[PDB]
């Protein structure tokens, strides 16, 4: 038994569980914070960012004065946002036989895996996760490729030159495997290989292994996998929620008797109360809508938004806010709302066309991708970045918000940060472990040691006995069981 | 320092016992093995010593992977290849499936191409192995062996056919591929059907087996088989025509079962197969024409477009009937402009048999013009072919189509005029029925649209020859230039070389008379290089010589490096550039590409509205003709009256493909800026981008009027 952990990211998991006969790939994901080092992709020619002072090297041995740009103390690469990727070197991606899936927020990297390098298996996923995943991949392929900026930047990519550029770029990791996004036909063919599976629908594998999903309560169809055999049982539980939201609450009782609990996808904000932070969100929205200014709330066009909107509704009738429209701008609006319903908010397909005839200020505008680097949010963040009245309110822990907001500085709009993470926090995972009693635990290195920013705390480390074996990016662990 | 650290890590692997760390070391060896110019052949013996005593599984897998990687690096040292084959057959029997995969891949990529063990049969034994993945890799190795050039044996078909009833997915596709290739090897052999006493050619057995295979419950294999049927020519025709008898409902009637299968993909693949097997055999083409015209009423548009292309590709091999023409022309009423352009190009080569057929064709094309005006530039060109192919059918329409005198701005009137003029060009008796007003209209469309109307009742070729030999000074250059221009506007068939030699002589004149003239020389050479099609190495020599002249003359350091580069890339032309810096320019056989911005027209007084700071969308719809791979060399340029410039590169999947030499570009362009006060104009045009780094304007720009309205 082996565990080839590829993605060192803590909450965008991916790992190749190598077994006796099959070699399963638990939930290949796509690290996406790599898009933060690159400039944005504004729709129209942005006069502030086309004329930035071309940053220059001190020596000037090369003509870097065209690749990297300088803005308010940070220098950025000028290209399309070259996404991150799971390392493709340890195991050849053709030996993989079956790729499971947990939930949409982790499947954004199927086109990279099962189309470009000759994959031969068939992927499983529940129905809501494949639907919302198609939807997310659609907004991504439609955002990056609406005004293509294919002019690349290659000189910076070498190791020698990399070691001479300051932070944040020197902080980059594995800069040689960064890629431009995939194309439409790629994702449309890739999702055809899906084979839908319902809950507790026992699936067999070559008379050798058995897989089965269970509702996990994070999102519609979100699932915790079970991969068992005649002698071994692995209980993949990636990103579950115990706060009783709309999804069918998780089956915390089936995971008993397990042998390896590969626990990944815990909170990123350990010191944040979800309910309190949602209260803070409603508070700031009201504070900067009740004076005249706008508000601009980045969020994926699925997931936490369906939480957020719900609360906002319970807030609309408990604070008397009837006179402010609530938009939803994304090229996947209609299907999104349909799949939230059949399983005041005026959704629109795109800022161009119909939308420009309903613009009444003040307003509230949830928009596209929340890494402030493409989609529509770039356009507003260039429209409202000058009036001290308006406001942006981040509600996504994925991308660190400081650097994210950075390349629009110097900006004079407020920028609240109240992240909503319905995921398992650490006291709950301690209780869950003592309840389920897993014989071991596997968690990324970001967990078994306390977080870096708050070094003095020692209670947010996942406490479990025996000690939790951890993995680092692109490592090959051996779960120490002997047949 | 390769071998040193390699031996240190091998002594580690010997003393380290944990298999995961051992695999880490093995991966390090595999990644270091690719040192180009290093000799890891010294380490092949050591690798064999490692595999001779293994206890794990994946270790041997990636180790034989490295061995295959290095064997593919020196495929000429046959001794190393035989040693690899030996150790592989030694390890072939291993119980694990991954190691067997690796050994079978090693055999496939390093098999003996000479006709000393029979590796073919050794591998073929593995079509009966337990894990179907082993059989999959076995068939893949068979394919690899064959594709390297080895001719295979007959028995492989008779062994593979057994797998046709297996209950797994990739195995069946691989089996169909193997049958296909082995039947392309031994097509004409005689095999008897064991269900009777009949004996049919092996190609017929292969065909019938693939047909029945299309009836599988999996769609991947259905796509595979439907595609692979496409190139099967030598199969007997009667079997083929039996494969469409809808009454017999699996070796026959397959096409009917496909063209209405669930997933449109197999439908499309069947359309491709029908197209090919119809281009090969015209009788079967006319036979399948029924289902082929039936494919127009398929609910989705991609099968429509593809079937349209295919049916047009078999024009001379079919004969349309009245109901067929009716059903095909009824499609013009569709909304998708791409289907309309494809249908227009379809109509240019159809074999119509009745005069009322031409009548109804013109009627429906004019109806399409009325409904969709913007399609104008398409229809006319199609009509240019309509009259130039079937004169005996349009002959009686002349008195009726000529019917009061309509004005010169009815697109339908001009269209029917071009049609009847194309008719009269092929039979000079219709000019006598042409009215005096019809002759004035013909003269107008002649000096205006000679690229559509023909030259009614070749000396122009020898005229161009004498005009090009006369130039072998300024006055004769000017006279020849204007002669080339006049003849290019006279005969559009030769207008290509006309404008070619015209701009060449223009460059010659502007150079001989000679600061900006050098830039003009440069731009004319750029246009002759990139915007044109069909240039040969001789023309490249000539134009690069003109470029050298231009740079040397604009001089009055880099010149020496650039002439060095010229000498390095032109080592062959030096005995051909004698007495260079006049240099003869041969006129090869040529079409000048162009761009026709259509949607929107911009002449509409109704502008496009926008609010106080926001995007606005602009749909550009423009056709291109005889452009060399427009996916790369085309851009759209937007000019605001201030002086900035947005260069929007268009994405790949927005360049549609309706027919030969014609491409369609539909795209979105995002217009906005900082706050705008008053309604104004913006400029949108095309550009040809070239990399020798530069942009060439070659379309007439379009000004669009944008009008503001501050938001609510």
């Amino acid at each position: 038994m082996k565990l080839y952990c590829l993605s060192g990211h803590p909450t965008l998991p991916c790992n190749v569980l190598k077994f006796k006969s099959t070699t399963i790939m638990l939930d290949c994901g796509l690290d996406m914070t790599s898009t933060l080092n690159f400039l944005p992709l504004p729709l129209v020619q942005s006069p502030r960012l086309s004329n930035l002072p071309g940053w220059s090297l001190k020596d000037g041995n090369a003509f870097l004065d065209k690749e990297l740009k300088e803005c308010s103390g940070h220098v950025f690469v000028d290209s399309v946002p070259e996404f991150c990727l799971p390392e493709t070197e340890l195991i050849d991606l053709s030996t993989v036989d079956v790729i499971l899936i947990s939930n949409y927020h982790c499947m954004m990297a199927l086109p990279y895996i099962t189309e470009h390098t000759g994959f031969t298996g068939t992927v499983y996923a529940t129905e809501p996760t494949v639907q919302i995943g198609r939807l997310l991949m659609e907004e991504l392929v439609n955002f990056i490729e609406r005004v293509p900026k294919a002019q690349s930047a290659s000189l910076w990519k070498n190791k020698d030159i990399q070691r001479l550029l300051p932070s944040p770029l020197k902080d980059a990791v594995e800069v040689s495997t960064w890629r431009r996004c995939y194309t439409m036909q790629e994702v449309n063919s890739a999702l055809s290989k899906i084979q839908l599976v319902g809950y507790s629908q026992k699936i067999e594998l070559f008379g050798a292994v058995q897989v089965t999903p269970l509702s996990s309560g994070y999102a519609l169809g979100s699932s915790n996998w079970i991969i068992q055999s005649h002698y071994e049982k692995v209980s993949y539980v990636s990103g579950s929620s115990l706060l009783t939201t709309h999804p069918q609450p998780m089956d915390q009782a089936s995971l008993k008797n397990s042998d390896v609990l590969v626990l990944t996808g815990l909170t990123q904000i350990p010191t944040a109360n979800p309910d309190g932070m949602v209260g803070e969100f409603c508070s700031n929205l009201a504070l900067t809508v009740r004076n005249g200014g706008n508000v601009l709330v980045p969020c994926y066009p699925s997931g936490v938004i369906y939480d957020l909107l719900e609360c906002l509704y319970q807030y609309i009738d408990s604070a008397g806010l009837s006179s402010v429209p609530l938009y939803f701008i994304s090229p996947v609006a209609n299907s999104s709302l349909e799949f939230s319903q059949i399983f005041k908010l005026k959704h629109y397909p795109s800022i161009h066309g119909d939308f420009s005839n309903d613009f009444r200020q003040p307003c509230v505008v949830f928009t596209g991708h929340p890494s402030l680097r493409f989609g529509d949010v770039v356009h507003f963040m260039e429209l409202w970045g000058k009036s001290s009245l308006n406001t942006v309110i981040f509600t996504e822990p994925d991308f660190s918000y400081l650097e994210a907001l950075a390349p629009y500085q110097p900006l004079a709009m407020k920028c609240i940060y109240c992240p909503i993470d319905t995921r398992l926090n650490f006291i709950q995972v301690s209780k869950l472990l003592k309840e389920v009693q897993p014989l071991h635990v596997v968690c990324p290195e970001q967990y078994t040691q306390p977080p870096p920013a708050q070094s003095h705390r020692m209670d947010l480390m996942i406490d479990c006995q025996p000690p939790a074996m951890s993995y680092r990016r692109a490592e090959v662990l051996a779960l120490p069981f002997k047949r | 320092s390769v071998e040193g650290v390699v031996r240190i890590l091998l002594e580690h692997y010997y003393k380290e016992n944990d298999p995961s760390v051992r695999l880490k070391i093995a991966s390090l060896l595999g990644l270091l093995s690719k040192t180009a110019g290093f000799s890891p052949d010294c380490i092949m013996d050591d690798a064999i010593n490692i595999l001779q005593n293994e206890k794990s599984h994946q270790v041997l897998a990636q180790l034989l992977d490295t061995l295959l990687a290095i064997g593919t690096k020196l495929p000429e040292n046959q001794a190393i290849q035989m040693r690899l084959v030996d150790v592989a057959c030694k390890h072939l029997t291993d119980t694990s499936h991954g190691v067997r995969n690796k050994c079978l891949q090693l055999l496939g990529n390093l098999g003996s191409l000479e006709k000393a063990r029979d590796v073919q049969k050794i591998i073929g034994d593995y079509f009966s192995d337990q894990d179907p993945r082993v059989r999959t890799a076995a068939i893949k190795a068979m394919l690899q062996l064959h594709e390297r050039g080895l001719k295979l044996h007959q028995t492989i078909y008779n062994q593979a056919c057994k797998l046709l009833s297996d209950d797994y997915e990739q195995v069946r596709s691989a089996a169909v591929q193997l049958i296909w290739v082995v039947s392309q090897l031994y097509p004409e052999s005689i095999v008897p059907i064991p269900s009777s006493n009949e004996e049919i050619r092996l190609v017929d057995d292969a065909f019938g087996k693939i047909c029945h295979m299309v009836s599988d419950g999996s769609w991947v294999v259905r796509v595979q088989a439907a595609k692979l049927l496409g190139s099967m020519e030598q199969v007997s025709s009667h079997f083929l025509e039996q494969t469409l008898d809808k009454k017999l409902m699996g070796a026959c009637g397959a096409f009917v079962h496909g063209l209405e299968d669930e997933m449109y993909e197999v439908r499309i693949a069947a359309v491709e197969a029908l197209c090919m097997l119809a281009q090969s055999s015209p009788s079967f083409a006319e036979k399948c024409l029924d289902f082929l015209v039936d494919m127009f009423n398929d609910e989705i548009e991609e099968v429509r477009l593809q079937s349209i292309h295919t049916m047009r590709k078999i024009s001379n091999n079919i004969t349309l009937r009245e109901d067929q023409l009716d059903t095909v022309l009824a499609v013009l009423e569709d909304s998708s402009r791409d289907i309309r352009e494809a249908l227009h190009e379809l109509l240019c080569c159809t074999n119509v048999s009745t005069k009322e057929g031409i009548h109804l064709a013109l009627v429906e094309l004019l109806k399409n013009l009325t409904k969709y005006p913007t399609d104008r530039d398409s229809i006319w060109k199609c009509l240019k072919f309509l009259g130039s192919r079937h004169p005996t059918l349009v002959l009686p329409l002349v008195p009726e189509l000529l019917s009061a005198e309509p004005d010169m701005d009815d697109p339908a009137y001009i269209a029917v005029l071009v049609l009847i003029f194309n008719a009269a060009k092929t039979c000079p008796t219709m000019p006598a029925l042409f009215s005096d007003h019809t002759f004035r209209h013909y003269a107008y469309l002649r000096d205006s649209l000679s690229h559509l109307v023909p030259a009614l009742r070749d000396p122009s070729q020898q005229f161009l020859q004498q005009s090009l030999e006369r130039v072998y000074a300024q006055e004769l250059l000017e006279f020849t230039i204007r002669d080339l221009q006049r003849l290019g506007e006279l005969q559009s068939e030769l207008a290509g070389v006309a404008d070619f030699s015209a701009t060449y002589l223009r460059c010659q004149l502007l150079l001989i008379k000679a600061s900006a003239a050098a830039k003009q020389i440069m731009e004319e050479t750029y246009k002759m290089e990139f915007m044109y099609s069909g240039v040969e190495n001789k023309q490249v020599v000539i134009i690069h010589h003109m470029r050298l002249q231009a740079k040397a003359l604009q001089l009055i350091e880099k010149f020496l490096q650039e002439v060095d580069f010229f000498q390095r890339y032109f080592i062959a032309d030096l005995p051909h550039l004698q007495d260079s810096f006049f240099l003869h320019l041969p006129l090869p056989e040529i079409h000048k590409a162009s761009a026709t911005i259509i949607e929107p027209a911009g002449e509409s007084d109704n502008p496009l509205r926008f609010t106080s700071g926001l995007v606005v969308a602009l749909d550009v719809d423009a056709t291109l003709e005889h452009v060399q791979d427009p996916q790369n060399t085309v851009k759209v340029q937007v000019l605001y009256p201030d002086g900035q410039a947005q260069m929007i590169h268009p994405k790949p999947a927005d360049f549609r493909n309706p027919g030969p030499g014609r491409h369609r570009l539909i795209t979105q362009v995002y217009l906005s800026h900082t706050a705008w006060t008053e309604a104004c104009q913006v400029e949108v045009r095309l550009l040809l981008a070239y990399n020798s780094e530069g942009t060439i304007p070659f379309s007439k720009p379009v000004k669009v009027y944008i009008m503001p309205k501050p938001a609510r």
